[PDB]
């Protein structure tokens, strides 16, 4: 396993797209998130 | 050892996509599951990772801690496998959960874009992407150490 630089961490004046969902989630000791009702 | 976006490869394939900053890598858990890390010649070990959080960084504590402000657009860093690094805005959505609010980005990229860094107007990253749920649209929460 390696890495390889891939770019800057910056903004950039990008396509935008996306819902913006609200969720009820609960998330678990193994780090799994799962829907809640 | 210089801060940016990075690929997280393995013998090649992508396997995720981490930060460095402050000379420490950060990835998420699932990606590298703790293992060392080759950058060139040197070696790259685990310090710190939790699971629950799946979250992980190498040489040094975890730097990031930005937080998503609850209004604004963010731009999700996607370096998927093959192609150049991407910044994708929107705006988050919310997980709700019993112990407060997560922001979450409704953004479905291959799974070697696991670690990418999600960032605030100032540039600054608030969270790493591909830890979520699928509501199939994959909803990933914006995990911030």
């Amino acid at each position: 396993m390696y890495i390889e630089r891939a770019g800057d961490i910056t903004w950039e004046k990008a396509e935008v797209t996306g819902n913006s969902p609200r969720l009820d989630v609960a998330l678990d000791e193994s780090g799994d998130f799962s829907l809640v009702e | 050892t210089t801060d940016g976006v990075y690929r997280v490869m393995t013998r090649s394939t992508q396997v995720g996509v981490g930060v460095m900053q402050e000379g420490v890598f950060h990835t998420m858990w699932h990606v590298t599951k703790g293992a060392a890390l080759r950058s060139g010649e040197g070696r790259l070990d685990p310090y710190w990772g939790d699971v629950k959080q799946d979250l992980v960084s190498y040489c040094g504590p975890w730097k990031l801690d930005a937080a998503w402000d609850g209004l604004s657009e963010v731009q999700l860093l996607a370096v998927p496998p093959g192609e150049r690094a991407k910044n994708i805005q929107t705006l988050p959505g919310i997980f709700k959960t019993k112990d407060g609010d997560i922001g979450a980005v409704a953004l479905d990229y291959p799974a070697g874009t696991s670690g990418s860094p999600i960032l605030d107007k100032s540039g600054r990253v608030i969270g790493l992407y591909g830890n979520g749920v699928v509501i199939g649209s994959y909803v990933s929460a914006i995990t911030q150490g």
